[PDB]
């Protein structure tokens, strides 16, 4: 009976997920080799900056080492304090003024935080 | 303009900030979308608001405003043939506005602004006006809509509009003293509204039910509760007393309850007809309905706007039918508000003035000489959920020591589908021998001597019963098992009534006259047929009792002559078998 | 009679362990209510 | 917006509850993600905030988490669900995640879990008759389509094996109403909650029988998942109801398997928390609570769709006065009530008629529909059975020879009444063998006797023989 | 008795390459929409 | 964890007539005895220990006399086990919690019974569980909950006890175990009203 | 203390005769509720099963030592409530009961041991 049925929409909806998935994978991959590219700075600065708008009154900054002199011209505008740090990557991420509240802007992060709000996007202009 | 922060959030409850000089019971507009709220205790620099609405979503830090009046309703022409919230705001408008769902923070009028009345002015310059009187009228869907002074307004006349199409917002009268009078005014729904004279309830309310205008009666301005267990038929009969009763408006507030109820009114009494006027149903009617999921804190704004709309057609010489879906469900918003206040409770968790609060409200009924001197009513009916069914929880009680009536209903007799199911037992009424000059002058002149011996013949087969149930109903001697056949009688032939039936759903009272005169009359002729040796059984076998047991599906008009065929047949029905 | 007897007896208790469980409840509220005003003062 | 904002701080935790301070950037509502020492997310809701912290109901165990290390972020403002046309063959967990290994929905919209009120002049009256093939539902309790019409079971009764006939018997008669022609078939929304594995075993290969499960949508919280997760699976199970049913046109049948653990759940929370108490404990706003629950129901004035709710509750001591059921009468169009008396004596499925009742009933009966004499029938049958219980309450004290001649009529009546009106075991029954049935019974008793059925009626039904309808 | 189970498990096989490759049509488009909304 | 959970198809014998005629119980499936005092609820017990069809039996004595751990001790060594040919206590965990020991110590006991069942069956056999009452359970729940300061349910209860008792209860069944063989676990609970 | 002393220490047999169970339990209701404890079944503690376990399960005989230690306790059932719950508590944790009966007084016997309630 519907047994039938059942099985083809099941490969149906299967493969919509693999297809999904794999666009998913193209754009993680292609976000994690930004660092070498020119509009690297320009793109972590406003990041920080957004970051500092979100915590009115933070007391420090967490980078990266590698990245790390890319922030310095923006944090004295303000007075907030830097620090490097090697597993923060793609972004930055401030602290607040009790040690006791944080805001990370990561890549991955705004990726994971937007993908399912995309997905219905991604699905009718990948289909119809 | 005083104005603060939110401070705290929970549930239906905000605590505001920087709020000082705000008043008790005020009105404020909480966060920046603007719900509507009321100020329920105020703490040094805070102030502890209630709100109207949902309050998912608000954040800490929004504004609060208070707006320095109480909670008010407007009263003025347009109100009849409506639907309300909880707050006076039209559903139709919210409907047409929002779609099929009620998002919060809708801002309506409660009058429409855009239609034209036809004013008629009854007063001349230089004139002299006071709270109460009778300005103008316009028609109203087959009504006269006098417009009032308000309560507080006196002075004199200097100028007065000639004639024709008016929308509400039109100064038709401008005192000396430069105050305009509109076709309508506010009123704070806490106040009760001042009249000149309570009168004496003498004159019956008609509620189309034989059980309750005849052994258990009400004034016309007196109160009356129907508390009963999930089950029992509460909305049937409050539905019926609706559609039945004899009241020039009927005010239905609906506190709480299942919406499809109010769908129901909705849908149904606009092909009903007015039985006084002619009209259309809906046309006397103002429904205010906050059904079960609307917001908790608005349960009692819809009784107190409920019963400020039944005073004010009070004022304007009518008789007002008040019908309280539930006040259990009222007393359950408290509770819960409560909750959160932290508030020391009473018994069951009620808070400790809901006694206060309900004879406050049940006392605004009555019947009263208007400031304009002239004669109104309100009658309320309030309905009763006793949790369990248990008629000793506080509400029920605090609610006995007021009401002038009780009508009590029980699940035995709605599971045998024997409608309306009044237990009979306990029930009573304190307004019948108040009326009796009443009955005497418009029913029949011995109305109350067989309305007596039908209720002492209840009694004397209810005493009985007692017997009947350790030995046996065929174990008692003939003259007693008349009385349980005549009791049994009296119950499936008289008390029952049939709703959805087209001729038995309205039953006027010479034919609850006539009914109890020929139950009576066989009674009496089969008691004397038993001091003569005829047995029981062949009197259970004459079929005068199939034309006793019909007599009830004739209609008004056929009846009288099925009444006087029935009498004489049932005397036939004894002497002529010597 | 000694059923109904019985029964009536069963529903006594029912009744007066509910109306001690809720006295105690109302005892703590209070307690809570005076200390969390105390230490706001 | 996309940015991440963590709170350490927590200060708190005991029971279900955790306080986290300095948070007064979080809604009152909002959904957050907890995060331990381990890296392990699990979820909560906020239930108070203020200038000084804000509380938190977590939904899993919270076993594992500590003061120093654990960390709260938002998740969203508003707690909503992603709902789509194509969950039409899915399992999801007591929180809208899938559990058949497929990958998860793409959704068209995401709605609020909480819902909004319907607007009584939306709504419309509800008359559509649903043929249930069960005689003391369909004759006595007429179910209409768009009504709430729970089942009042017991502990060891089988209420579940009359939810799933009901569901694989049901259907609309479109040729007695005139209207429509379509049939087209139900779509059925199964939320559970606290279940146990037997009973899921038993309405997995139910449906897998019957062939439903490619129409319906499957919210299971076993008896082993956490218990502060039911509070969310009706709210979801009914969003996504009511979007199928006012957005593409279906029927929808909604089955609630247990509010009693609902309720457990909603007492737990609600004493952590010290709520001013109901009556055994459940807090004073449970009425309200479930009111928006079952409130989610009906027809609306200028659309196709609909849906109907059967909740199934089990009164604790079988007593009907406890505050689960009592509430629930007090909501919902009334009740289909079991009886352990009548399912010790063999009979399926054991439903008194007395303590039942359907509101709606009225809607949806008469000319026009079923047949003019299905109102009279019903009640004649109610009025006779009543007698009968009574006169076996007599015979208990008088012995059986003491009586007349008509009340050991009403006796048989009373017994063939149960033993062949009630006694059904899972055939299907249309509406025209019930009232036929209904007319052989009624016709043991003196024509005489029948007080409430009209002349004609009588005239044209009475007589038959229930030999004939079967031997 | 077993056709039905032949035929769908065709049609099954059949949508999903066809699925498969109406994807892989404009998928590289698919992916530069994410990137440029995903950044700020 | 398991790999599948499988319906019960097979009785769980008992050795007492009424309960295996009348109402019987299925391989995977779950009983509760509750009785008064003076109604023989021990030797009941002691009865579907000592001749149930079980490959393991664990008994967990959940707050309750000292004297029947004796009696299990003393006797068990004699009787034969029906199945083979050892002795009865070659096949039996007993988990002794009495009523003079430590109050919060009773939970403990009734979860590491049903792990230890649960570690039995992984292996391949059908265990059998006699909790040998849960109101003690019950009532050290409520002792550790009133040193808390907690609100409590109906019968001073803590108001999450269903929850506990559900997710005990839970562990039983038929499964497919992870290394691909089959077992089960049978509880029957005593309760004391 | 003293019974286990002599038991198990001079090989004594020993019986123990506690003579109203009654008033222990009142005393134990009213010491309890003065610390302000969670009330149980008619006022009586919360625990009043541990604190009677602990006394009850003091009597026995052990592996290697001739001593023994029995218990008689005696107690009136209140109304002769047989759920009363005192000896219901006392019913769980003993191994038997003797009862005494009305009507047998009233005969006039003596000791009115009535045999058709009772068990060892």
């Amino acid at each position: 009976e519907s047994a039938g049925e059942l099985l083809v929409a099941t490969a149906r909806t299967q493969a919509r997920g693999e297809v999904l998935e794999e666009v998913r994978r193209r754009v993680r991959e292609a976000l994690e080799a930004l660092p070498q590219k020119p509009e690297w700075p320009e793109v972590v600065r406003k990041l920080a900056l957004e970051a500092l708008e979100a915590l009115p009154g933070a007391k420090a900054l967490v980078a990266n080492p590698e990245d790390l002199p890319h922030l310095e011209a923006l944090a004295r505008e303000r007075g907030v304090e830097l620090q490097a740090e090697p597993a923060l990557r793609l972004g930055v991420r401030a602290v607040g003024a009790e040690g006791k509240t944080q805001v990370e802007n990561s890549l991955l992060a705004r990726l994971d935080r937007a993908w399912d709000a995309l997905s219905s996007k991604v699905a009718q202009a990948l289909w119809g | 303009m005083i104005q603060g922060v939110i401070q705290k959030i929970a549930g239906p409850a905000v605590i505001a900030k920087g709020m000082l000089g705000a008043r008790m019971y005020d009105i404020c507009k909480v966060g920046e979308e603007g719900l509507v709220g009321e100020i329920i205790r105020l703490d040094g620099d805070t102030a502890f608001v209630q709100v109207y609405e949902d309050t998912s979503g608000l954040k800490v830090g929004e504004p609060v405003v208070s707006t320095g009046l109480p909670l008010a309703v407007e009263l003025g022409p347009g109100m009849l043939n409506g639907i309300y919230d909880g707050i006076q705001r039209p559903l139709e408008r919210i409907r047409e506005k929002t779609g099929i769902y009620i998002t919060r923070g809708v801002v309506v009028h409660a009058l429409d602004r855009e239609k034209k009345w036809a004013w008629t002015p009854m007063v001349k310059p230089g004139d002299e006006v006071r709270g109460g009187m009778v300005l103008g009228t316009v028609p109203e869907f087959g009504f006269t809509h006098k417009i009032l002074v308000p309560p507080d307004v006196r002075g004199r006349v200097k100028e007065v509009k000639p004639a024709g199409e008016y929308t509400v917002e039109e100064p038709v009268v401008v005192l000396e003293d430069g105050t305009e009078l509109k076709m309508y005014h506010t009123w704070p729904v806490r106040r009760a509204r001042p009249v000149q004279r309570k009168l004496d309830p003498n004159t019956p309310f008609l509620t189309g039910m034989r059980i309750l205008d005849v052994l258990f009666p009400v004034a016309m301005g007196g109160t009356a509760a129907i508390p009963g267990p999930f089950g029992a038929g509460k909305s049937v009969t409050q539905q019926s007393l609706a559609k039945w009763s004899n009241a020039d408006v009927v005010v239905y507030v609906g506190c709480g309850e299942r919406g499809n109820e109010m769908t129901d009114v909705l849908v149904e009494f606009p092909e009903l007809t007015d039985p006084k006027t002619g009209g259309p149903l809906m046309h006397r009617t103002v429904l205010i309905a906050n059904t079960s999921n609307m917001p908790v804190a608005a349960r009692e704004a819809s009784i107190y706007v409920g019963v400020t709309i039944a005073e004010y057609f009070r004022d304007q010489g009518f008789s007002v039918a008040l019908m309280a879906d539930s006040t259990s469900r009222w007393a359950e918003a408290l509770r819960e508000i409560s909750s959160r206040l932290e508030e020391m409770p009473a018994e069951e968790g009620y808070p400790p003035y809901l006694a206060a609060r309900l004879a406050a409200f049940y006392e605004r009924a009555g019947k009263v000489i208007t400031l304009g001197g002239e004669e109104g009513a309100v009658t309320i009916v309030g309905a009763v959920s006793p949790p369990g069914g248990d008629m000793s929880e506080p509400v029920t009680q605090s609610t006995l020591r007021i009401v002038g009536a009780f009508w009590r209903l029980d699940a035995s007799l709605a599971f045998r589908r024997h409608f309306p199911a009044i237990n009979w037992n306990g029930s009573y009424s304190l307004f019948t021998s108040a009326l009796d000059p009443w009955y005497r002058e418009n029913v029949a002149e011995d109305y109350p001597e067989l309305r007596d011996a039908i209720s002492e013949l209840l009694q004397r087969e209810a005493g009985l019963q007692e017997i009947v149930q350790l030995v046996g109903p065929d174990a008692l001697q003939d003259a007693e098992r008349l009385v349980i056949e005549v009791g049994r009688i009296i119950r499936e032939d008289f008390l029952q009534q049939n709703a959805y039936h087209e001729v038995d759903a309205y039953c006027s009272m010479k034919k609850a006259y006539g009914i109890m005169k020929m139950i009576l009359a066989f009674y009496k002729e089969a008691e004397a047929a038993i001091k003569r040796g005829v047995s029981i059984d062949e009197i259970l076998q004459l079929p005068v009792l199939e034309r006793i047991g019909r007599a009830r599906y004739v209609s008004e008009e056929e009846f009288p002559a099925y009444f006087e065929e029935a009498m004489k047949e049932i005397q036939g029905a004894f002497k002529a078998l010597a | 009679i000694p059923g109904i007897r019985a029964q009536i007896r069963f529903i006594q208790q029912v009744l007066e362990q509910r109306e001690r469980e809720d006295t105690f409840r109302l005892k703590r509220i209070k307690g809570k209510i005076e200390a969390r005003e105390a230490e706001e003062e | 917006d996309l940015l991440k904002k963590e709170y350490t701080g927590i200060t708190y935790i005991s029971g279900p509850l955790l306080f986290v301070e300095n948070a007064k950037d979080l809604a009152y509502g909002a959904i957050v993600d907890i995060k331990d020492g381990t890296g392990r997310v699990r979820g909560g809701q906020v239930i108070e905030v203020s200038e000084e912290y804000a509380v938190i109901q977590v939904f899993e165990e919270t076993t594992g988490l500590d003061l120093a290390t654990t960390s709260v972020s938002l998740v969203e403002d508003v707690a909503r669900l992603g709902v789509s046309k194509e969950m039409l063959g899915r399992r999801f967990n007591g929180i809208g995640k899938p559990i058949d290994g497929l990958p998860p929905i793409t959704p068209e919209k995401r709605l609020p879990i909480t819902g909004l009120p319907l607007n009584p002049v939306a709504r419309r009256k509800p008359e559509q008759f649903i043929q249930t093939g069960i005689s003391t539902i369909d004759v006595m309790n007429t179910l209409v389509r768009g009504q709430k019409l729970p089942i009042f079971s017991g502990s060891g009764l089988p209420a579940n094996e009359i939810a799933a006939q009901i569901a694989r018997q049901a259907t609309v008669r479109p040729d007695l109403s005139g209207e429509g022609e379509k049939e087209e078939p139900f779509a059925v929304v199964f939320a559970a909650m606290g279940i146990t594995q037997r009973e899921l075993s038993y309405f997995i290969q139910e449906f897998e029988r019957t062939g439903a499960l490619s129409r319906s949508v499957l919210f299971l919280n076993k008896a082993d998942d956490p218990t502060i997760e039911r509070i969310l699976t009706p709210r979801m199970a009914l969003t996504v109801a009511e979007y199928l049913a006012f957005e593409h046109d279906y029927h929808v049948l909604v089955i609630l398997t247990d509010m009693t653990n609902y309720c457990e759940a909603l007492r737990e929370i609600g004493a952590a928390r010290e709520e001013i108490p109901g009556r055994r404990g459940y807090p004073g706003y449970m009425y309200t609570d479930l009111a928006t629950i079952y409130e989610r129901a009906g027809v609306v004035e200028g659309k196709k769709g609909s849906v109907t709710q059967i909740p199934i509750l089990s009164m604790p001591d079988d007593d009907r006065t406890h505050p689960i059921p009592d509430l629930t009468g007090y909501i919902t169009e009334g009740q289909i009530q079991l009886s352990r008396e009548l399912h010790r004596k063999g009979i399926y499925p054991p439903i008194d008629p007395l303590p039942s009742l359907s509101r709606l009933m009225n809607n949806g009966v008469g000319k026009g529909k079923t047949r003019e004499d299905h109102k009279q029938v019903s009640d004649q049958l109610y009025s006779a059975y009543a007698n009968g219980v009574d006169i076996r309450k007599l015979v208990a004290i008088i012995g059986e020879d003491a009586l007349t001649e008509n009340d050991r009529r009403y006796l048989q009546f009373a017994d063939a009444f149960e033993r062949f009106f009630i006694n059904q075991g899972q055939q299907n029954r249309s509406i025209e063998e019930s009232l036929q049935i209904a007319w052989a019974l009624l016709s043991m008793l003196p024509q005489g006797e029948l007080k409430r059925i009209s002349k004609d009626h009588i005239g044209k039904y009475y007589g038959q023989k229930l030999e004939e309808i079967w031997g | 008795t077993e056709a039905l189970l032949a035929r769908y498990r065709e049609r099954a096989e059949a949508e999903a390459k066809a699925v498969r490759e109406k994807a892989m049509a404009r998928l590289d488009e698919a992916v530069a929409l994410v990137l440029k909304e995903v950044l700020p």
